[PDB]
């Protein structure tokens, strides 16, 4: 759905009412999961003061995310680096105190409830207008366009077998992915074909430093710590 | 060669070979191989069935999409072999079975079936037929099943005149009944060798040796109307044979002499068995009766390929018999048994 | 506003990015050939190969720089050049809000200081590096293929090395194990050859030659 | 201008070997240096 | 131009020189490799194929080079040792599953355009 | 005492297979790298592709 | 397939909040799947005139 | 009659079969996370006899979720072979099935198909939870059409 | 409608039909070959010719959005009609 | 703004330390996991029953492709190979050639169903909306063989699932 | 659609067929394209 | 007519809440151990 | 150009010409840039191909119906920006962006042309000409085409 310059088409009409209805409800549902975990004492001792991770040793690492996060390390992309619209909407940063499985695993709920707030402003704030830039070199153009003019089918076509052809050169874009810091490494060479597409994997990083966590630790506890982890095996692998 | 069944490619999956087989009673031991030496190349093979589609899953990952095709069959009907043969180049029978069922005996599926493959196969226009029997047919041994396919290579030899006939001493490999059936006699406490087994010779020959010499002699043009005889390059005294198979597989070896009278008559007693019998009279019969050397006929080698010995490849069938006190031993921890000049 | 479509351009980012720039150069000028700031603010620093350790250490440790995190390692295979891989280092400072991009040359045959040292998250990343593209790293703890199979030759994101590869795997039967056969398509990848003859952008027009 | 253990390396680079190309790729292949014509339709 | 920085060796003597224990590192576990992997082959065959592929890579006669296989043959060696390669990769060296390719050009000609 | 995680076992050629493709045609890629991150790998990708582009998107 | 009086009393207990007013299980207050047909807005440089690209 | 004796025995085992498949979970890619949709109380595939076991030693059918690669092609066919034998595979997206997305690339195989034997096909990118459930829903149909008493029967 | 072809097979509207003596034809065996009746070939010729006093017409299959670009035909050769590309109806001037 | 998530300290008075104490020996967080999954088992369950209720889908679902006709009866596809070109997977190939009448058509339009990705590009790329993924997603097969459409299959699919596809690009073409 | 019954045409089928997988009505995938080279077919006549 | 897309209502949508709602249930800690007392007492006796 | 078009009114469409079985012309998508006309009396040297009528109606072709048949006559294919004037022969039966280009030598004629073979799918749809500057120049004949 989204693509460079915007998104496909616009949202289906009413699709905003169940978004307010599912959101509505959501707070209760994220008590119903916290409250059977988190003063609970079977769960605590199996991720308190387990994958503990420090400061400078989480930041060399390569962690990001959570991870900084986590383990006092008060960092977020949506905050510091706001792409998009992400300046406008307000939210708090769940920083972590312990760096322990419990303590991520305590950010990480905490984010699933700021989101909510973050989608209570964008459902209250969603401006008119256009879903596309309005620029048919690079959107493809309105299927009643396409259908009626010259210049839209020309362009429909062009961009549909070649594509837009974009400046030669090179970017590393990163965004708070839900796991850690999502980026490209994209180069380009002015034709309309990327040259090379470096995948900044959150994971990566993030698995690389499993040997460390895990030291000392009983083998039990190396599900908790791959846990805490969120590695999807996607992305490490590419 | 049709427009679309010249050969292509490089002999990978994906290339055309260019002959349609259609291998009879591919669901069994040379079947499974035969098939996947025709599926190497790429080679559209009509593998027909009456068992279970299940039984036949192991056939479908052995060629490209659209190659391995599956039809139901009946030995007892000329219209199911018609329709499986009347598009196909090379037609390979390989219908067979140690024992007699209630609805098919040894003349039925070595001579009936047999002849309705090859008369219907003539007159398909089929190119050639390769038609397999035992290197020890004669029509005077008592056990039918040499007796059954003698009658069955002559009739198909007048039925199919350029129709090959293949000859195999004896196959081994990971499902041979031949290796198998004497690793598994140490349940019935000793191996019970008849007359100790000082007598009989043996020749078995490699499962693997039959399937390449059989898509060999496909692609050979002087394989039309010959009689091959396939045979392993040594040939084995049965007492030491039977020694190698159990010092390979690391078991105790107990030499029961027991009288050929009474081995016929267990061999009854496990015919009874309404399921796959362990045994019968036949079996009892062909492993007790030598390998005669045919030197006329033409051999294995004759055929392009290289013979493999048995102590070469006898940890494959054997491996799996011994248990976790000899699971790991090496191959050339046993030597060779006694080898009878050939 | 009178560009509803064109993405705004910040050029206090671009001043305080050239500032810094310069600061660098002046800093390590034995390493540092060029640098550049690209027109979307980003800063790149180009370095000799043997200023890898030097240049990063003082990125990581300087007050002033205090980049202590990779965001990630890589390279591009540009065959055109003597030294055809081209390795590629995204550094984030927390404490400054910045990013730089420090990359280097290398050809087929030459061996970079792994930044173990410096960056424990390279570890990883050398290894990509080395088992996609073949650039061997010295004093590296555990070099070795991550990604690739196991006994896989050649080095895949290498531009000369085909897109299908050259071996395909299959369970082959007569010896009950999965096996692998030079590579036969089905239907062989279509290559489009969709690059205008037009000029794109006259701004990059490379000057003749 | 670099004393990094420089020894004299004359023989031509000889990549091949690492390369993993498979035998039948590296000789029987005849590549072809050329500047591509521009298509006679544009 | 003529000079560049090496790897490991500075000439092809000792270049020469990690070959071969690296060939007696490769010739030791062999049997241990074949008794790991429950290998159908026997030793023998596994000592030459370490041999000939050891011999296939002899046209080489730079220093750099030659330590690029050096550390990869390590790399294979340590893959082998450690279990991380099962036994349809140890198989892989050993074309088993397909056809040998005549060499005369007649039979190239009969089978195919391959030059 | 040590963790070594053997990966490259869904080591599918992403980062070689977008260089044939166009950077429309590259957008599914993103999709399936991060099997529960899907506008969020798209919005990356949408806003690099974007800033080369020097093209910004509709407020809505 | 909304409970008994009693069986809520419980089930609310239970879980120690009132579950009936936010449910987990959608009824009534979803959007109707048949919408009326919308009429989508159009992008600032839809112009009949001063609106070049070159600019 | 020994042939109705027959038919209903198979019956018997063939119901016995095909209302209890207990997969074992080859989750490798996104195909996977939406197989366990299916398992989750939207459509509940537990409720169908069909119930999620682990050690393929105790398990019926193989449901390959996800992009098979070549460096874990070994491990694919070693978890098929150890599975207790009336057994069945399901192919789960494009991935699985041809290759999909990754069908050129140099480390997927073109399919799951050149591993193991394949039963019914999961077409998708990835097939929707509701689709996989229809898909089971035809392998215990499958399984009902199962003569395999019958053909022993008439040996 | 549809040709059955010699050897007893239906020929698609493309021509498609496997010769007597192709191998590639026992996959057709115990299943049915695919082939669609509605052959586009026939059922564009059934409508009528639209008689309209204009010497050029605009059409876009009907439906607007839903129907193929607008093209414009030049009804001008009295010889023979004119039928826009895209979907195949055609026109025609009576008597200019 | 950033919030401390773990940094509560508890009270250390006699009726803190005794609460906490009868917390652990009475387990009581533990009563209230158990007090909660009973609230759950009286609940209502959300399982729909398959086949007999089938999942809710929106117009703009993507599943089985097929090529639409116009209201004359000729196809649509006009052989561009825009979807062609823009299959992100190559599942499509195409070849065209003049037709008897005169406007050509492809005489060969075969989609991989096993390589495609359900990406909706084609029916996007294609300037008649000839190519569309119809609403069917429970075309799952035995056979690899039988997913590999070619035109007269999925000429079917047009001729089968028009009177839903009509309705779906009905209500949606408002949008694109 | 007892309500509102969908446009009907005469390409539409008027009898929907389930899944035709397995039972012999399946579809094969086969070329819908004729041949490419035309072989050159060889004189009759005895010649000479 | 005029621009019709999805849009929220015009007094913008309901209050959505986000904190933590964990109730504060059951005796204090005295009572609890009262009661448990108490009960051993009895079924002592 | 623009990325949309402001023109609200109705296009022009003029009736085809034939100038034989080799040309493909569609006259409607010409603009009038008269490269046909200029080749033919100068390249071809047969003076059939001109521009009737003024203004916007005004039509390049032959006016009273004849083939335009020359060595050359295929080469206005090439020379033409748009599909105005295309081949017969390979008419809508490949895209541009789909073939493979392999450069050769046509072999028809002794004069040696530099020739474009473009394949798809191991198959010939058209031989384009090379460019030489002394051999064929920009052109190949009809036979070579
Ligand atoms: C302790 C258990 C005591 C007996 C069961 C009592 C019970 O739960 O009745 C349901 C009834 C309502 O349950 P609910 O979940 O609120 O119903 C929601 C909908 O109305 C539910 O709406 P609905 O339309 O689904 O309700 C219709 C339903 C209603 O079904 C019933 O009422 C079943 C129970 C009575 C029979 O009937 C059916 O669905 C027909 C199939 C019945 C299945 C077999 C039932 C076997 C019952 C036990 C047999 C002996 C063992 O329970 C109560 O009102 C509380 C009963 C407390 C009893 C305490 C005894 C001490
Ligand atoms: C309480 C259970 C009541 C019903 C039990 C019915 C018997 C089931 C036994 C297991 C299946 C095998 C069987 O019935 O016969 C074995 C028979 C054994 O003979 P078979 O030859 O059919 O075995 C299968 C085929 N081979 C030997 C190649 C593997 O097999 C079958 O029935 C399967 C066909
Ligand atoms: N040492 C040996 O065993 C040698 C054997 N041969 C010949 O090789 C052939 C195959 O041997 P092998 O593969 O080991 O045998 P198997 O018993 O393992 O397989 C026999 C095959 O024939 C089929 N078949 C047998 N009888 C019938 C029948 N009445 N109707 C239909 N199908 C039938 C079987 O179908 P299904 O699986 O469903 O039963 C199966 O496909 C036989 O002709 C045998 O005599 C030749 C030389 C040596
Ligand atoms: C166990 C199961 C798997 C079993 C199979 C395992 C097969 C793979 C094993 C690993 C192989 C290894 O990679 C090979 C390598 O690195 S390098 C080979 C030798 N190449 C060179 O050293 C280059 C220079 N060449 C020379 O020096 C001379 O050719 C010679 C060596 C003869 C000495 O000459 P002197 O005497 O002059
Ligand atoms: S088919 Fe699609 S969803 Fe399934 S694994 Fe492949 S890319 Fe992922
Ligand atoms: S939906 Fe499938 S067929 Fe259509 S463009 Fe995407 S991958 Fe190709
Ligand atoms: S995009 Fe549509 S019209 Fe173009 S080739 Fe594909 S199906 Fe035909
Ligand atoms: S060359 Fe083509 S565009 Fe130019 S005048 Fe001639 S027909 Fe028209
Ligand atoms: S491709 Fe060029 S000549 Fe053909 S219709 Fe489009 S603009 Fe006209
Ligand atoms: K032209
Ligand atoms: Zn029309």
């Amino acid at each position: 759905y989204i693509r460079p310059g915007g998104v496909h088409q616009d949202l289906p009409l009413g699709l905003l009412d169940d978004i307010y209805e599912f959101s509505k409800n959501f707070s209760f549902r994220i008590d119903e999961l916290e409250e059977m975990l988190t003063n609970n004492r079977i769960w605590r001792n199996r991720t308190v003061d387990i994958g503990v991770v420090t400061a400078e040793d989480a930041l060399n690492y390569g962690f990001s995310g959570v991870m900084l996060r986590g383990s006092g390390i008060q960092w977020d992309l949506r905050k510091t680096q706001p792409y998009d619209v992400y300046d406008q909407v307000e939210f708090d940063v769940p920083i972590g105190s312990r760096g322990d499985c419990y303590d991520r695993y305590l950010c990480r709920v905490e984010e699933m409830r700021q989101s909510l707030r973050i989608i209570s402003q964008c459902l209250n704030k969603m401006p008119p207008g256009e879903i596309k830039v309005d620029d048919a070199k690079v959107s493809p153009p309105k299927r009643a366009e396409m259908k009626t003019s010259m210049e839209s089918l020309i362009h429909h076509f062009k961009l549909y077998t070649e594509g837009y052809q974009v400046p030669p050169g090179a970017t590393y874009t990163a965004i708070e992915a839900p796991k850690g810091e999502f980026g490209v490494y994209l180069v380009s060479d002015g034709s309309s074909r990327p040259y090379r597409c470096k995948i900044k994997a959150p994971g990566f990083a993030h698995l690389a430093g499993l040997d460390k966590m895990s030291k000392g630790h009983m083998l039990a506890d190396v599900v908790a710590i791959i846990g805490t982890q969120d590695i999807v095996f996607g992305e490490v692998d590419r | 060669l049709h427009h679309a069944l010249i050969p292509h490619g490089k002999g990978g999956r994906s290339s055309v070979s260019g002959i349609v087989a259609t291998v009879f009673g591919a669901t069994g031991f040379l079947g499974r191989y035969v098939v996947n030496h025709l599926g190497r190349m790429g080679s559209q093979v009509i593998v027909p069935y009456r068992c279970e589609p299940y039984d036949t899953m192991h056939l479908r990952p052995m060629g490209d999409l659209g190659q391995i095709i599956f039809m139901e069959w009946n030995g007892k009907d000329k219209d199911s072999i018609r329709k499986v043969v009347e598009h196909s180049n090379v037609v390979i029978n390989l219908v067979g079975r140690e024992w007699e069922t209630k609805n098919f005996d040894f003349e039925d599926v070595f001579v009936k079936i047999p002849h309705a493959i090859a008369q219907v196969s003539k007159e398909a226009g089929v190119e050639k037929l390769i038609h397999i029997s035992h290197l020890n047919a004669d029509i005077k041994s008592p056990s039918r099943y040499l007796r059954s396919k003698a009658v069955g290579e002559k009739e198909v030899r007048a039925a199919f005149p350029e129709a090959t006939i293949i000859k195999p001493s004896d196959i081994f490999g990971r499902e041979d009944r031949f290796l198998n059936y004497f690793a598994s006699m140490r349940w019935f406490g000793g191996v019970p060798l008849i007359s100790l087994g000082k007598e009989t010779v043996k020749q078995p020959v490699y499962i693997v040796d039959v399937s390449k010499g059989i898509i060999n002699a496909i692609k050979d043009p002087d394989a039309k109307g010959k009689t091959f005889a396939f045979v392993g390059p040594n040939r084995y005294l049965l007492f030491d044979l039977v020694q190698y198979i159990f010092a390979v597989a690391y078991r105790p070896f107990l030499p029961y002499p027991l009288p050929h009278f009474a081995y016929r008559w267990v061999g009854r007693l496990f015919e009874v068995s309404p399921f796959e019998p362990w045994t019968t009279r036949d079996k009892v019969e062909r492993v007790h009766m030598s390998d005669m050397t045919l030197p006329h006929l033409p051999g294995l080698e004759d055929l392009g390929i290289q013979a493999t010995p048995l102590e070469l490849k006898a940890i494959e069938v054997l491996r799996r018999h011994r248990t976790y006190r000899w699971l790991t031993s090496e191959m050339e921890d046993v030597k060779p048994a006694k080898t009878v000049n050939i | 506003d009178t560009r509803p479509t064109i993405r705004p351009r910040n050029d206090v980012v671009h001043k305080q990015l050239s500032a810094f720039g310069q600061y660098v150069a002046e800093i390590l000028p034995k390493y540092v050939q060029q640098v550049q700031v690209s027109c979307f603010n980003e800063l790149e620093i180009f370095i000799h190969p043997d200023g890898v350790i030097p240049v990063l250490t003082f990125l990581r440790d300087h007050t002033n720089a205090q980049f202590k995190s990779l965001a990630d390692l890589t390279a591009v295979d540009v065959p055109t050049r003597q030294n055809r891989f081209e390795i590629v280092y995204n550094l984030l400072s927390l404490r400054f809000n910045s990013q730089i991009r420090v990359k280097t040359y290398t050809d087929e045959l030459t061996p970079i200081e792994s930044s173990v040292t410096v960056y424990k998250a390279a570890n990883w990343y050398e290894r990509e590096i080395w088992d996609m593209f073949g650039v061997f790293f010295a004093n590296h703890p555990d070099l070795r293929r991550i990604l690739t199979g196991y006994g896989f030759e050649g080095h895949p994101f290498r531009k000369d090395f085909p897109l299908s590869g050259y071996v395909e795997l299959r369970y082959d039967d007569e010896v009950k194990r999965v096996v692998a056969e030079p590579v036969e398509l089905a239907q062989e990848f279509r290559k489009f050859d969709l690059n205008s003859p037009w000029e794109a952008f006259p701004a990059y027009r490379q000057p003749p030659e | 201008t670099q004393d990094t253990q420089l020894i004299a390396v004359d023989e031509k680079l000889d990549i091949t070997t690492l390369t993993g190309v498979p035998e039948e790729h590296i000789k029987t292949r005849k590549v072809r240096i050329f500047v591509p014509a521009r298509n006679n339709m544009q | 131009g003529t000079s560049v920085k090496p790897i490991f060796s500075r000439d092809m003597n000792e270049a020469k020189r990690r070959v071969r224990e690296l060939y007696r590192a490769w010739y030791r576990e062999v049997p241990n490799t074949v008794h790991l992997f429950q290998l159908d082959i026997s030793v023998k065959q596994g000592r030459d194929k370490v041999r000939e592929m050891f011999m296939k890579n002899a046209h080489v006669t730079d220093p750099r080079v030659v330590d690029l296989l050096v550390i990869k043959g390590k790399m294979e060696l340590e893959e082998t040792i450690n279990v991380w390669k099962q036994r349809t990769h140890i198989m892989r060296f050993f074309h088993e599953t397909e056809a040998p390719r005549p060499t005369d050009f007649l039979s190239k000609f009969y089978v195919g355009h391959d030059p | 005492r040590k963790c070594d995680p053997h990966i490259g076992l869904l080591h599918r050629g992403t980062e070689k297979l977008i260089e044939y493709k166009t950077y429309l045609q590259a957008l599914p890629y993103f999709d399936r790298l991060d099997y529960v991150s899907m506008m969020c790998n798209e919005q990356a990708y949408s806003l690099a592709v974007e800033k080369l582009l020097n093209i910004q998107p509709p407020p809505r | 397939a909304s409970a008994t009086r009693v069986i809520q009393l419980l089930r609310n207990w239970a879980s120690g909040r009132d579950l009936q007013a936010k449910l987990q299980l959608r009824y009534q207050e979803i959007s109707k799947r048949t919408q009326p047909p919308p009429k989508l807005p159009v992008g600032p440089s839809h112009k009949l005139s001063n609106n070049y690209y070159c600019t | 009659r020994g042939e109705y004796v027959v038919a209903k025995l198979d019956d018997l085992v063939n119901w016995a079969r095909r209302s209890s498949l207990w997969p074992m979970t080859f989750g490798l890619a996104c195909c996977a996370v939406e197989m366990m949709h299916m398992a989750a109380p939207r459509y509940d595939m537990d409720r169908f006899g069909v119930v999620f076991r682990a050690s393929p030693r105790q398990s019926d059918v193989m449901i390959v979720a996800g992009t098979l690669t070549n460096k874990m092609a070994p491990a694919l066919r070693k978890v098929y072979d150890q599975m207790p034998e009336p057994r069945y595979v399901v192919s789960m997206g494009s991935c699985a099935n041809g290759g999909g997305y990754y069908h050129y690339s140099y480390s997927v195989v073109r399919g799951c198909d050149r591993i193991v034997p394949v039963d019914i096909y999961v077409p998708g990118c990835p097939p929707t939870a509701e689709a996989l459930l229809y898909g089971i829903l035809q392998l215990q149909r499958k399984i009902k059409r199962e003569k395999r008493l019958r053909i022993w029967y008439r040996r | 409608g549809v040709r059955t072809s010699p050897t007893g097979e239906k020929v698609t509207h493309t021509g498609q039909a496997y010769d007597d003596g192709d191998y590639r034809r026992v996959r057709f065996s115990d299943r049915q070959k695919e082939v669609n009746e509605n052959f586009a070939i026939d059922l564009i010729a059934e409508q009528p010719v639209s008689e309209v006093g204009s010497r050029v017409i605009s059409c876009d299959g009907g439906g607007g959005a839903l129907g193929h670009p607008r093209v414009y035909i030049n009804l001008d050769k009295e010889t023979k009609t004119g039928t826009c590309g895209y979907c195949g109806l055609q026109f025609r001037q009576p008597h200019h | 703004t950033y919030k401390f998530v773990n940094m509560r300290e508890p009270s250390m008075d006699m009726k803190s330390v005794t609460d906490r104490a009868a917390q652990t020996l009475l387990w009581t967080e533990l009563v209230r996991g158990l007090g909660m999954t009973l609230s759950y088992l009286f609940r209502e369950p959300a399982t729909i029953n398959y086949p007999f209720e089938k999942g809710p889908l929106s117009p703009r679902f993507r599943g089985e492709h097929a090529l639409r006709r116009y209201p004359s009866g000729e196809e649509r596809c006009i052989a561009c190979k825009l979807c062609e070109a823009v299959c992100p997977a190559q599942a499509i190939t195409i070849e065209a050639e003049p037709r008897a009448d005169g406007s050509r058509r492809t005489t060969r339009y075969d989609i991989d169903m096993t390589k495609c990705i359900y990406c909706g590009f084609c029916q996007e790329a294609c300037p008649v909306d000839a190519i569309v993924e119809g609403p069917n997603f429970e075309f799952s097969t035995e056979t690899h063989e039988e997913l590999l459409y070619n035109k007269e299959k999925l000429l079917n699919n047009g001729d089968k699932w028009e009177a839903e596809i009509a309705a779906n690009i009905q209500a949606d073409y408002l949008y694109r | 659609p007892t309500t509102k019954p969908p446009t009907a045409r005469k390409y539409i089928w008027t009898n929907h067929k389930f899944n035709v997988s397995g039972t012999p009505q399946q579809y094969v995938p086969y070329s819908t394209t004729r041949k490419k080279i035309q072989e050159w077919v060889p004189p009759s006549t005895p010649y000479k | 007519s005029k621009v019709k897309q999805d849009m929220p209502p015009p007094g913008g949508y309901g209050p959505i809440d986000y904190k933590r709602n964990l109730p504060r249930r059951g005796l204090s800690g005295y009572s609890m151990f009262a009661v448990g007392i108490g009960t051993l007492l009895f079924g002592y006796w | 150009g623009s990325d949309r078009s402001r023109f609200l009114e109705g296009k022009r469409a003029v009736e085809d010409k034939n100038i034989g079985p080799l040309v493909k012309t569609i006259m409607t998508r010409c603009i009038q840039c008269t490269r046909c006309i200029r080749f033919a009396s100068e390249i071809a040297g047969v003076d059939d191909l001109g521009t009737t009528g003024r203004g916007n109606d005004m039509q390049v072709g032959t006016y009273i119906e004849k083939m335009f048949m020359s060595e050359l006559s295929g080469n206005i294919i090439d020379i033409c920006p748009v599909g105005a004037l295309t081949s017969k022969p390979y008419a809508f039966t490949a895209r541009p962006w789909e073939t493979r280009k392999t450069e050769s030598i046509d072999v028809m004629d002794a004069v040696g042309s530099n020739i474009v073979v473009s394949t798809r799918t191991g198959e010939v749809m058209r031989i384009l000409p090379r460019m030489h500057e002394d051999i064929n120049e920009e052109w190949i004949s009809d036979k070579t085409r």
